[PDB]
Order: C-alpha cells, then sequence, then structure tokens
C-alpha cells in the first residue's frame, strides 16, 4: 500500500506533486492505456517486509 | 527515445520486480532449508515457479532489444545476462525430454544404492557409507569391490542417458550461437568490448594448459612421494615406475587427496596445529566464533555485520523436532538481507569454514549497491577464492596466537610447516590434475574430438598421462566412468575449482605484499592491515559490473591467470620433496605395470 513514482517524463519542480497514473510511454508507439511492451505503469509498490 | 534509454527503463522495471520476487523466492528457500516441512516445500515450489516464470516472460521481453546498438557496458552486461534462452530455444518435446533426462540422472545419482552380493537384506548408499570405506579403509580388495561395483552399476544405468545428454546439450548450445556445450560453459570467463582486458572463450584452454605445464614438476614430486608412502602401505600391488591404483586415492573418484595425511605424513611424531581443545576449554560458542570472524573482518578494514544477520541467521543446529539442511551455505536474500545457514559446532574446521562463509557474505555485501543482475562474482572463481583467502589467513600460527587459541610460547619449527604444507598440498595441488583432466575430457566430448565409441579408452589414457593414476581393470563402452561424480551427472561446471585455486594464491600474494609480510607466504596474516582490505575491497564492490581481468589487475596487478603464487606458496615443501625423492623415481609411465 506504499507506492513511489519510478517513471516520469520530466523532473519535478520544488514542492510539486503528481498524482497521474498515466502509462509511461518509453518508446515510439502509443501505449493506448493498456500495459504492454515498452509501456510501464509509473507507480511501483514499496514491498516492505 | 533511443534503444539505450528504453533498455535503461526496462532494466529499472526488471530490477525492481526482480528484487521483490527474488526476495520472496529466497525467503521461501530459506524457510524450507531451515524448516523441512511440507508447507515450506510447497511454498518454495510456488515461489521458485513464479520466479522462473518471471525470468522467462522478462527474458522474452528482453530479447526485443538488440545488443549491437548499446554502448554502455553495464546495460550491455545486464541484457546479455537476461537474454539467455537456456533450454527454451529447443522444441517443447526436446526440452521436456532434456528436463526428464536431467531429473532421472539426479534421482539415479541421489538414490544409487550398491551393495555386496549374497547379502541383499539391506544395502549401502553412497553418501552415508561409500565415502567412509573409500576414505578410511586400508583393505585393497574391499575398496576394489566397492569402486568397481559402484562404477559398474552406475555406468550401466547412466551410459545411454549421458549419450542423449551430450547430444541435447550440444544442440542447445549450437542453437544459442555457441560452438559446443564446452564453449557455453567457457562463456562465463568471456570478456568482450573492453580494450586491453579482452578475454576470449577459446583462450581459457591454453591458459589452463600453460599453468598446468608449470604445475607438473611439483605435482610429479608430490605424486612420487605419495606413491612411495602408498608402497609402504601396500607392498606389492603398486609399481615404482607406474601410476597409482585408482581406488587408493582416498576419495571415490580421486578428486581430493586429503584422506592420505595419515599414510603420507612427513613427521608423525610432531603434533598438528589443531586448536579444538583450546576452544572447548575456554567455552567458545558459535556466536563468539562468528564474532571473532567479524573482529578479523573489521581488523582488515571491511564493514561490520548487519543487525539482521545476527537476528535472522541460524548459527546453531535447532534440534531433532525441526529438521534443517546441514550444508554450510551463505545466503544473499537481497533487500539488504544477508544470512548464513551453518550447523556450527566447536572445531578448528567449523571456525575456518565460518571465516569462509563470512568472506562469502562480505563479498555479497560489497556488491549489493550494484544492479540486481550484476550482483554476482566477476567469474565463477572469485566468489569462492575470497572466502578461501580468509580460510588461509585464519589458519596461520600467528593468527591463532593473536586471538589466544595457540600458546604464546609455541615453537614454529620447520617440521610442522612441512606437515601443514603437505596437508594443504594434498587438498589443493591434488585436485588440480583431476579437475583439468575432467574438464578437458568434457570439452573434447562436447567438441566432438573424442569419438562416441572411444570415450573410456581416451579418458583412462588421460588419467595415465595427466593425473598419473592407472585403472585397475580395462573398461569398455558399457561403462560410463566419468559420470559417477556429482558435478558431471547433475550438469555443473567443473573449471571453477581450478580457477578458484589459482585466484586464491594470487589474492594471497597480493594481500601479503600489500600488508608487508617479511617471511614465507604460508605464515602470512592479513589482520590489522587496512591497505590490504582496501585493495581487496576495490574488487569486491565491483561485482559483475567490470571484467574479471580488470578485477584481477585491481588486486594482483596482472590481467591473466598466473601459477607463480601457488608454486611460491609451496616452495619449502617443493625443496623438501626434491630432497626426499632422490632414491625414488619422479614421474610415471603410462604402462599398466602396477595393475
Ligand atoms: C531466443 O529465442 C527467441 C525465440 O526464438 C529468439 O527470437 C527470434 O530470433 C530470430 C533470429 O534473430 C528472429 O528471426 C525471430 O523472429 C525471433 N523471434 C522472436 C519472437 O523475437 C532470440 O533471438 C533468441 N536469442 C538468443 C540469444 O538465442
Ligand atoms: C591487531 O591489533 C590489536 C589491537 O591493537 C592487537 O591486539 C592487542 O595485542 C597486544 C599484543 O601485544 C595485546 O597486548 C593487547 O592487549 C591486544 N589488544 C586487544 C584489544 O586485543 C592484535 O595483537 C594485533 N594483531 C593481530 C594479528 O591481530
Ligand atoms: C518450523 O515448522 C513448524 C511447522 O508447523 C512450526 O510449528 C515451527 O514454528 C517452525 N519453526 C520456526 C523456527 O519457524
Ligand atoms: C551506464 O548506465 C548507468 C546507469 O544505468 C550510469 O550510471 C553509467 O554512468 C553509464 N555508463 C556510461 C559509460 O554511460
Ligand atoms: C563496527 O565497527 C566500528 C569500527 O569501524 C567499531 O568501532 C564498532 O564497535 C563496530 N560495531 C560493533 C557493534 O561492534
Ligand atoms: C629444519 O631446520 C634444521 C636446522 O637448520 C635442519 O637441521 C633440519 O634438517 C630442517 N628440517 C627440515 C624438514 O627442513
Amino acid at each position: 500500500n506504499y507506492l513511489y513514482r519510478l517513471f516520469r517524463k520530466s523532473k519535478l519542480k520544488p514542492f510539486e506533486r503528481d498524482i497521474s497514473t498515466e502509462i509511461y510511454q518509453a518508446g515510439n508507439k502509443p501505449c493506448n492505456g493498456v500495459a504492454g511492451p515498452n509501456c510501464y505503469s509509473p507507480l511501483q509498490s514499496y514491498g516492505f517486509r | 527515445s533511443t534503444i539505450e534509454e528504453q533498455a535503461k527503463t526496462f532494466l529499472d522495471k526488471f530490477n525492481h520486480e526482480a528484487e521483490d520476487l527474488f526476495y520472496q523466492s529466497s525467503l521461501a528457500s530459506w524457510n524450507y532449508n531451515t524448516n523441512i516441512t511440507e508447507e515450506n516445500v510447497q511454498n518454495m515450489n510456488n515461489a521458485g515457479d513464479k520466479w522462473s516464470a518471471f525470468l522467462k516472460e522478462q527474458s522474452t521481453l528482453a530479447q526485443m532489444y538488440p545488443l549491437q546498438e548499446i554502448q554502455n557496458l553495464t546495460v550491455k552486461l545486464q541484457l546479455q545476462a537476461l537474454q539467455q534462452n537456456g533450454s527454451s530455444v529447443l522444441s517443447e518435446d526436446k526440452s521436456k525430454r532434456l528436463n526428464t533426462i536431467l531429473n532421472t540422472m539426479s534421482t539415479i545419482y541421489s538414490t544409487g544404492k550398491v551393495c555386496n552380493p549374497d547379502n541383499p537384506q539391506e544395502c549401502l548408499l553412497l553418501e552415508p557409507g561409500l565415502n567412509e570405506i573409500m576414505a578410511n579403509s586400508l583393505d585393497y580388495n574391499e575398496r576394489l569391490w566397492a569402486w568397481e561395483s559402484w562404477r559398474s552399476e552406475v555406468g550401466k544405468q547412466l551410459r545411454p542417458l549421458y549419450e542423449e545428454y551430450v547430444v541435447l546439450k550440444n544442440e542447445m548450445a549450437r542453437a544459442n550461437h555457441y560452438e559446443d556445450y564446452g564453449d557455453y560453459w567457457r562463456g562465463d570467463y568471456e570478456v568482450n568490448g573492453v580494450d586491453g582486458y579482452d578475454y576470449s572463450r577459446g583462450q581459457l584452454i591454453e591458459d589452463v594448459e600453460h599453468t598446468f605445464e608449470e604445475i607438473k614438476p611439483l605435482y610429479e614430486h608430490l605424486h612420487a612421494y605419495v606413491r612411495a608412502k602408498l608402497m609402504n602401505a601396500y607392498p606389492s600391488y603398486i609399481s615404482p615406475i607406474g601410476c597409482l591404483p585408482a581406488h587408493l586415492l582416498g576419495d571415490m573418484w580421486g578428486r581430493f587427496w586429503t584422506n592420505l595425511y595419515s599414510l603420507t605424513v612427513p613427521f608423525g611424531q610432531k603434533p598438528n596445529i589443531d586448536v579444538t581443545d583450546a576452544m572447548v576449554d575456554q567455552a567458545w560458542d558459535a556466536q563468539r566464533i562468528f564474532k571473532e570472524a567479524e573482529k578479523f573482518f573489521v581488523s582488515v578494514g571491511l564493514p561490520n555485520m548487519t543487525q539482521g544477520f545476527w537476528e535472522n541467521s541460524m548459527l546453531t543446529d535447532p534440534g531433532n523436532v525441526q529438521k534443517a539442511v546441514c550444508h554450510p551455505t551463505a545466503w544473499d536474500l537481497g533487500k539488504g538481507d544477508f544470512r548464513i545457514l551453518m550447523c556450527t559446532k566447536v572445531t578448528m574446521d567449523d571456525f575456518l569454514t565460518a571465516h569462509h562463509e563470512m568472506g562469502h557474505i562480505q563479498y555479497d555485501m560489497a556488491y549489493a549497491a550494484q544492479p540486481f543482475l550484476l550482483r554476482n562474482g566477476a567469474n565463477e572463481g572469485f566468489h569462492e577464492a575470497v572466502g578461501e583467502i580468509m580460510s588461509l589467513s585464519a589458519a596461520t600460527p600467528k593468527h591463532l596466537k593473536s586471538i589466544g587459541l595457540l600458546s604464546p610460547d609455541f615453537q614454529e619449527d620447520n617440521e610442522t610447516e612441512i606437515n601443514f604444507l603437505l596437508k594443504q598440498a594434498l587438498t589443493i595441488v591434488g585436485t588440480l590434475p583431476f579437475t583439468y583432466m575432467l574438464e578437458k575430457w568434457r570439452w573434447m566430448v562436447f567438441k566432438g574430438e573424442i569419438p562416441k565409441d572411444q570415450w573410456m579408452k581416451k579418458w583412462w589414457e588421460m588419467k595415465r598421462e595427466i593425473v598419473g593414476v592407472v585403472e585397475p581393470v580395462p573398461h569398455d563402452e558399457t561403462y560410463c566412468d566419468p559420470a559417477s561424480l556429482f558435478h558431471v551427472s547433475n550438469d555443473y561446471s567443473f573449471i571453477r575449482y581450478y580457477t578458484r585455486t589459482l585466484y586464491q594464491f594470487q589474492f594471497q600474494e597480493a594481500l601479503c605484499q600489500a600488508a608487508k609480510h617479511e617471511g614465507p607466504l604460508h605464515k602470512c596474516d592479513i589482520s590489522n592491515s587496512t591497505e590490504a582490505g582496501q585493495k581487496l575491497f576495490n574488487m569486491l564492490r565491483l561485482g559483475k559490473s567490470e571484467p574479471w581481468t580488470l578485477a584481477l589487475e585491481n588486486v594482483v596487478g596482472a590481467k591473466n591467470m598466473n601459477v607463480r603464487p601457488l608454486l611460491n606458496y609451496f616452495e619449502p615443501l617443493f625443496t623438501w620433496l626434491k630432497d626426499q625423492n632422490k632414491n625414488s623415481f619422479v614421474g610415471w609411465s603410462t604402462d599398466w605395470s602396477p595393475y
């Protein structure tokens, strides 16, 4: 239940927050919303143990 | 936008989910190994399945990135490690047959029971009983019966299996752009793309040959001395001009000669440097043994042990109700979690082995910062070498007098030095010709240099020519005599022991010249020298990110395997063996004169 943003197009400005869950488009082809090759969801989970 | 940035982002995703899934898999494997219960078995199976599934899908997604347009060495190394197709490149039928063959070889080797004719009510297994008879008994015909019976049964039941195994592995390697399976195994030492530090797959064989050619005089002298002492043990069966009988080497296969210390002792009147009595008198528990190892590692400059290491490791046998695997193993769970599974007892041995496994854990800790797929040794030899150098340094008389196990008035004369160096020679120099012979046989049988109907005849010839050990009776192709060993029957690389043996003494010379040792190499201790720990730590932190040649240049100042440290370590023993082999004949003949 603890998440962090791993992929973002540009760096954040000071005291800024991004809540977007938009699929990070790392390639040339559009992602189209569905997760798939070269399209990664930017919020990754902090699997604390 | 380019391929390299796509590779970086994909490797970041892979590294994150790999570390999480790997941690779950390693935790389930740890929970099975420290608690053998069926729910832990099924948990380990589910985690291993999900890990292999993950590494499969991720390799499928990883092979869409060609390597020729990636210039960064770290990204290239991680993608080269990830894109390996393993056994998946074949058809489903051939892959399933290969896994079936591997499983049935494992079950035949593990559950192989060979016993005496006319007494079949109960029989003896290899691990509980055959090692005892082949390592302690002094009866010629009894050892001959056990040796011939085990090789006969296991060879007849394993020869067609190995016949199909070589073909399937050769097809696997040739579909994966390798010349043969031997080339696939030699690919671990391959370095491509770095100028000056380049190492080829094919160069390893001549490097091994060039080292072995200088190994041969020392080994010949050792062989002659061992032969003379075994002639004292067995009067008429062994010939002065011939080779050693195969079932007299102290092990089942002749891999180690350490079981002959009793028969081949130089000075039996002198005691050894066993310090078990001092530990049991002063009540040295396992915790304080690991604390002394920690004190040595903080003396040399490396980091302390983590809190989770002390909290989560099981350094004592838990009891009869809870069953655990007693094999000494260092675990790198990941996520900063390092553990040692060791059923520690109070012995000089377990103390040295604890130093070895803590060397493994320090090696795993230094490279932790590296990405997940590069968290390994630079080659297969470095990981065990960095533990064996600690085992070398901790066993010295100086280190035992420093920590109070050995009396301060102990006199170190040359006779106990000869004794120590001969025990070390039987353990270290004895395994080198067997390892080189076995790996060179496996390389030629994968390469196709050896014909299919000429296996045994070639193998025995090499045992006569390289190891200087003769067979008792001739064996035809109905037998599969190499396959009686654990590593070859269960698809394991064997050249790691040879490389580890050379890297051990190379690292030892580098640290001892770094720490300003003014005597012989075998007396050297790396304790309290922080420049030597820094020199070693400059190689430990790298992991697999840099070439093994560069790591070797970082430690010993050379980029290739050298045999000079090993012969320099055994120099007084070499002079002693030259002195006492005047009456005997050094060297062997390939004729069957003993038997
Ligand atoms: C691992 O196996 C995959 C699957 O066969 C290989 O991918 C194929 O490679 C060939 C040759 O470049 C192409 O013609 C196919 O179109 C590829 N198929 C797919 C689905 O990508 C891959 O090259 C193999 N990798 C290695 C190192 O052997
Ligand atoms: C490494 O350094 C330690 C600490 O200085 C040495 O331990 C001391 O040894 C002297 C020997 O004359 C004793 O008088 C001290 O009481 C020891 N101190 C401690 C804290 O143990 C150690 O001998 C040095 N050498 C090695 C090889 O460990
Ligand atoms: C080992 O497994 C048994 C199985 O129920 C369990 O009761 C026991 O607590 C386990 N031991 C440890 C140390 O977790
Ligand atoms: C390779 O990539 C890593 C990050 O993935 C970076 O730290 C390193 O500097 C890169 N090396 C080169 C030579 O660009
Ligand atoms: C950790 O190492 C430091 C020296 O680097 C030492 O002073 C400290 O006591 C060690 N920690 C423990 C718990 O012994
Ligand atoms: C040990 O040294 C003494 C004194 O030099 C010498 O007489 C003896 O032969 C040596 N023994 C060995 C085994 O080197």
